């Protein structure tokens, strides 16, 4: 199975600061990633599929980028309810695998 | 009709059926240097036959992780041939050329390939990366011969310029999904009207791929780019005896 | 006129309109230079041409 | 719009045989164009999905999990289950069922969330 | 002598003035000129040559730089999804600084007529699928989806035989030419937004890739101009030459 | 009788120009369009492979109305893009220090030297043009001082000067020009002195036959045609001058013809006359956003 390493496994930031999390897989997908965010102790909610598609409702501060092996979720103004861990999940071969999972915090 | 070509000159043919239309760079045909523009006096020699045919340099590899390659003209032909022996063994050289770079692959492989020609094409080393060494790059990359060179920076062309604008140059792009090959012919692009063929290169082909290579587990992994030239309006002047470099 | 043509364009299916104080004509001003124009030398140069309304490739 | 709401027993322990059933509401379980999946996440760690089943009764299964998971589909009562064999005490984990979109990595709308520990 | 006075400006050295000056070489005559193919007689002969725009300039490492020349397409959840966006003003900073038509127009100041960019389709042939390329002039911000950018000047792209389309940008401006674009006052010289939604899925049968990427080339047509000849801010070199 | 030698018969040395210039003193105008639902005739449809532009126009994609276009095409020509004199040289004649101190200078001619001129030349690969030289004398602090300075052109094969009180200094056949410093910049007009029809900018190729070896590498895109001489310049003295110079020289071009345009640098310049760059600050064409999906 291709693993994907995420970028880092933690942060501290403030609000208003863009905060940007790396998922890069061994090998290329090329889109199939997708951005997941969840609150805790709640299930995780759609934000990005195909590493790019905003889901409608979801705010246009929430950005994905790249293909291939590395890819960027960044949140360009980092808000009080945008703390969450988030997840990079990649569906490959008809076989899918989440990333690490980072606890943004501010 | 404009996607069916036959290619057909001296002894040799070359058939397509999925191609694109053919590119005449600049507007020009190759050919004869005339008496006015002509400055060296003693008859200049034109086989015409033995040397103004296709020949098949060598076969690339594609995979999904190629910078590109380079050959250099008309260095490739310095030793394949009547042709190789005409440019060996004369001091002044003159010709265009055809160019037919072929790559086949299923209505299920995709990927484009940018292929250009850049007159001029002076390679620059990467002198020594912080910048500060005068380095030049050696003589195997600069005449590279029939096998080509990998480029190792494609977006600065190995020279610093940007491949994006490189489509100012004759080119074609092979589109899997549309063609698999393109054809340029080039006229004599020189401020003379012969040079050697030994010390400068007239120009430089550069097949890079823009879109990567993508397919299927399954599917033929072995995609191969085959460059094919034709030689066109040769006339070689000079004769001494034969020398390589 | 009776200064030789030394001119860095001389000929060159071209006329310009220089002022010149000196018998060497390169020495001249740089003039108006013809509004002519050939893209599709660089365009469209392609062997067979193909109109705006046909498919390219057919 | 789409809801999921998935039943199961919440205490299931050793060598038993975890089962849960998530009905779908406010929509067709008999829809060509989505998969249904199973997600499992053990308590303080992160998601790793199971096994997507499609309306036809076609399966996707992870390969960790090929052979001790059943995934089952009703359409008669829109309906679709999870069943685990040989369960252990990796196994616990909160439960969701999603539906899915293949190759781009969709899952939405899911579940609320069954969480299942293994003890006796 | 012939009566004469010197007028204000007498001794100044002004780099663009066009004046006689003194030959070196009496009786000189130049190497003749042969014929040379490629002769460029006007600079907008380049402009209406077709180069790479890097709608993708989001990547920046050296070994991802290549990947600036195409942008992905991939298949989506069939909601008019958006797919790429980017400013249509050619001598602003952003995707036209890799074209020819940037890099001339970074030479000058003023320039006017239509805009045109073709984009490359280099999926799988059995790859199906339709695009909305939509031109926004000045003044609409960016489409929040695909019903407001169908508002403004537009194409639908069909994947075909004919794998390139090309989306005419009209020259649609209150003022005859156009300053580059800039932050601050010149936005007023904006010409509009670029975007690319989804008309339909991109839809591939089983063992073709899900993801294809297209290529963006733009030019200039035949009523673009330029205009007052400048020095670009598009390199500006930080040393000197060894 | 052989056929095929009668067939040719001839070197027809035409050079079949499938394109010819027209004139194009302004843009061209724009005509009235209305709708069309047509099939078979799809003017937006191109063919990128094909590697020619597309022939597509606005009257064909909108509907557009008649707009009578008056815009000059004359400032884009070659004779408005490069008559404009830019610093080619800087030339020291200090009193003290390592460089040039013997009140006396060579500079080998080369445009690239400076990259705004580098860069608007490399533009093309080859390039004829008549050259207007125009040279400012002046301290490094830009004052005017009463100084006599000999500007003396030496071609390729004629004596460089090796002291200011050097004997080539009489240039009985070399050009040279006797300026003031508090005289007007010094100009003249140098013709085109290329042995071959066209200086070019990129020379891919040795000067020399032989091995190439690597203590021979420099020798890589050196072209002796565009090698036009040295510019040398002294105090008009036999003794040293007592001011500390500085000369800039500027030139334009004239009477310009280019051909085979190229993609313009866009690396930092490292060297003359070479293209080397930095391979490990190798940087975008242009800036960088965050996404492709957002502004
Ligand atoms: C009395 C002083 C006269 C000054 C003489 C200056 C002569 C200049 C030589 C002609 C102009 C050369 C233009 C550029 C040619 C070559 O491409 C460059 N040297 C190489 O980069």
């Amino acid at each position: 199975d291709i693993q994907m390493t995420q970028s880092p496994s933690s942060l501290s930031a403030s609000v208003g600061d863009r905060v940007t999390i790396t998922c890069r897989a061994s090998q290329g997908i090329r889109n199939d990633l997708g951005w997941y965010q969840q609150k805790p102790g709640k299930a995780p909610k759609l934000l990005i599929y195909a590493a790019s598609s905003l889901q409608s409702g979801v705010p246009s501060r929430f950005s994905g980028s790249g293909s291939g092996t590395d890819f960027t979720l960044t949140i360009s103004s980092l808000q009080p309810e945008d703390f969450a861990t988030y997840y990079c999940l990649q569906d490959y071969n008809y076989l899918l695998t989440f990333g690490g999972g980072t606890k943004v915090e501010i | 009709s404009d996607r069916v070509a036959q290619l057909t000159i001296g002894n040799s043919t070359i058939t397509t059926q999925e191609a694109a239309n053919i590119i005449v760079g600049y507007g020009e045909w190759p050919s004869y240097c005339s008496d006015d523009d002509a400055t060296a006096v003693d008859k200049p020699t034109r086989p015409d036959v033995s040397v103004n045919r296709f020949y098949t340099l060598d076969t690339k590899l594609w995979e999904k992780s190629s910078k590109g390659w380079y050959w250099k003209f008309p260095d490739v032909l310095t030793e394949t041939g009547v042709f190789g022996q005409n440019a060996q063994f004369h001091y002044l050289y003159r010709s265009g050329f055809c160019i037919h770079v072929q790559c086949n692959a299923s209505k299920f492989h995709q990927g484009a390939l940018l292929v250009a020609i850049l007159p001029e094409y002076v390679i620059g080393t990467v002198a020594g990366g912080t910048g500060t060494e005068d380095s030049h790059p050696p003589y195997i990359q600069t005449q590279p011969g029939a096998d080509g060179f990998e480029l190792q920076h494609p977006y600065v062309l190995d020279a610093g310029i940007p491949i994006s604008q490189l489509t100012v140059c004759p080119h074609q792009w092979i589109n899997l999904r549309t063609n698999n090959c393109a054809t340029i012919i080039v006229p004599y692009m020189n401020t003379l009207p012969f040079d050697s063929a030994l010390n400068h290169c007239n120009f430089g082909l550069l097949v890079v791929p823009i879109s990567p290579l993508d397919f299927d587990q399954g599917a033929t992994p072995v995609i191969p780019i085959t460059i094919t030239l034709a030689p066109m309006c040769s006339e070689f002047a000079g004769l001494r005896q034969a020398v390589t470099q | 006129s009776h200064e030789n043509s030394n001119s860095a364009t001389e000929g060159s299916t071209i006329n310009y309109t220089t002022i010149n104080y000196y018998k060497d004509s390169y020495a001249a001003t740089a003039g108006k230079q013809s509004l002519k124009q050939d893209p599709d030398k660089f365009a469209n140069p392609v062997k067979d041409i193909f109109t705006e309304m046909a498919a390219p490739l057919k | 719009q789409l809801q999921l709401q998935e039943s199961g027993p919440g205490l299931v322990k050793p060598s038993e045989t975890l089962s849960l059933t998530c009905t779908v509401s406010g929509g067709s379980i008999s829809s060509s164009s989505y998969y249904w999946g199973w997600i499992r996440q053990p308590p303080g760690k992160g998601l790793e999905w199971i096994g997507s089943i499609y309306y036809s009764g076609s399966t996707y299964y992870n390969p960790s999990l090929k052979s001790r998971v059943t995934i089952s589909v009703d359409t008669s009562k829109n309906q679709f289950s999870l069943k685990l064999s040989s369960v252990t005490a990796a196994d616990t984990a909160v439960y969701y069922c999603a539906r899915e979109i293949t190759m781009i990595a969709w899952f939405d709308p899911w579940g609320q969330g069954t969480l299942v520990t293994v003890s006796s | 002598g012939f009566p004469t006075e010197l007028k204000p400006g007498t001794n100044q050295f002004l780099t663009t003035d066009d004046g006689v000056s003194a030959p070196i070489l009496p009786n000189f005559h130049p190497t003749p000129c042969i014929h040379i193919p490629g002769e460029v007689r006007n600079l907008l002969e380049l402009c209406q040559v077709e180069t790479i725009l890097e709608v993708n300039n989001v990547p920046t490492n050296a070994t991802s730089l290549m990947e600036r020349l195409r942008f992905p397409v991939s298949a989506q959840a069939g909601k008019g999804e958006l797919c790429a966006v980017f400013r249509a003003d050619p001598g602003r900073d952003g995707p036209w600084q890799s074209t020819m038509l940037g890099q001339l127009c970074g030479y000058y100041t003023q320039w006017s007529g239509s805009l045109e960019v073709t984009f490359m389709f280099t999926g799988s042939f059995m790859a199906t699928g339709k695009m909305l390329i939509a031109y926004t002039p000045p003044g609409g911000p960016l489409p929040k989806d695909r019903a407001t950018a169908m508002l403004g000047t537009h194409v639908i792209w069909d994947f075909g035989l004919q794998s390139s389309v090309t989306l005419v940008i009209p020259w649609i401006s209150n003022t005859h030419y156009r300053a580059h674009a800039r932050d601050g006052v010149f936005d007023y010289y904006t010409t509009g937004l670029v975007s690319i939604w989804y008309q339909t899925n991109y839809v591939v049968p089983i063992g073709a890739p899900n993801t294809a990427y297209i290529i963006a080339l733009a030019a200039a047509q035949k009523n673009f101009t330029m205009k007052l000849c400048k020095d670009t801010s598009h390199i500006l070199q930080t040393a000197s030459i060894q | 009788r052989v056929a095929d030698m009668i067939e040719s018969s001839i070197g027809n040395s035409v050079s079949r120009a499938l394109t010819q210039a027209l004139p194009a003193p302004t843009g061209q105008n724009t005509q009235v369009s209305s709708h069309r639902l047509d099939t078979g005739e799809v003017p937006a449809l191109q063919a990128a492979e094909i590697g020619a532009s597309s022939n597509t126009s606005d009257e064909s994609m909108i509907e557009t109305r008649c707009v009578l276009n008056s815009h000059s095409t004359a400032e884009t020509t070659l004779d408005s893009f490069f008559s404009r004199a830019g610093l080619v040289g800087e030339i020291d004649l200090p009193l003290e220090g390592t460089t040039n101190p013997n009140g006396y200078a060579n500079w080998d001619i080369d445009i690239t030297g400076y990259a705004q001129m580098r860069r608007k030349v490399e533009l093309f690969t080859y390039m004829r043009f008549d050259a207007e030289f125009t040279f400012v004398a002046c301290t490094p602090t830009g004052q005017v001082v009463p100084q006599l300075l000999q500007y003396m052109f030496v071609p390729p094969g004629a004596p460089k000067p090796e002291s200011r009180e050097s004997l080539a200094w009489q240039t009985a056949t070399n050009p040279s020009v006797f300026v003031k410093l508090t005289d007007p910049p010094a100009q003249v007009s140098v013709p085109f002195m290329s042995p071959a029809s066209a200086y070019q900018w990129f020379y891919d190729g040795y000067p020399t036959f032989g091995e190439h070896k690597q203590e021979k590498d420099l020798e890589y895109g050196a072209c002796p045609n565009n090698m036009m001489g040295t510019f040398s310049v002294r105090t008009v003295g036999s003794s040293k001058s007592k001011y500390a110079l500085v000369v800039r020289i500027y030139m334009r071009m004239k009477h310009v013809r280019a051909w085979i345009p190229r993609p313009m640098r866009n690396q930092n310049y490292l060297f003359k006359a070479n293209p080397n760059y930095a391979g490990d600050s190798i940087k975008p064409t242009g800036t960088s956003r965050n996404a492709i999906t957002t502004l």
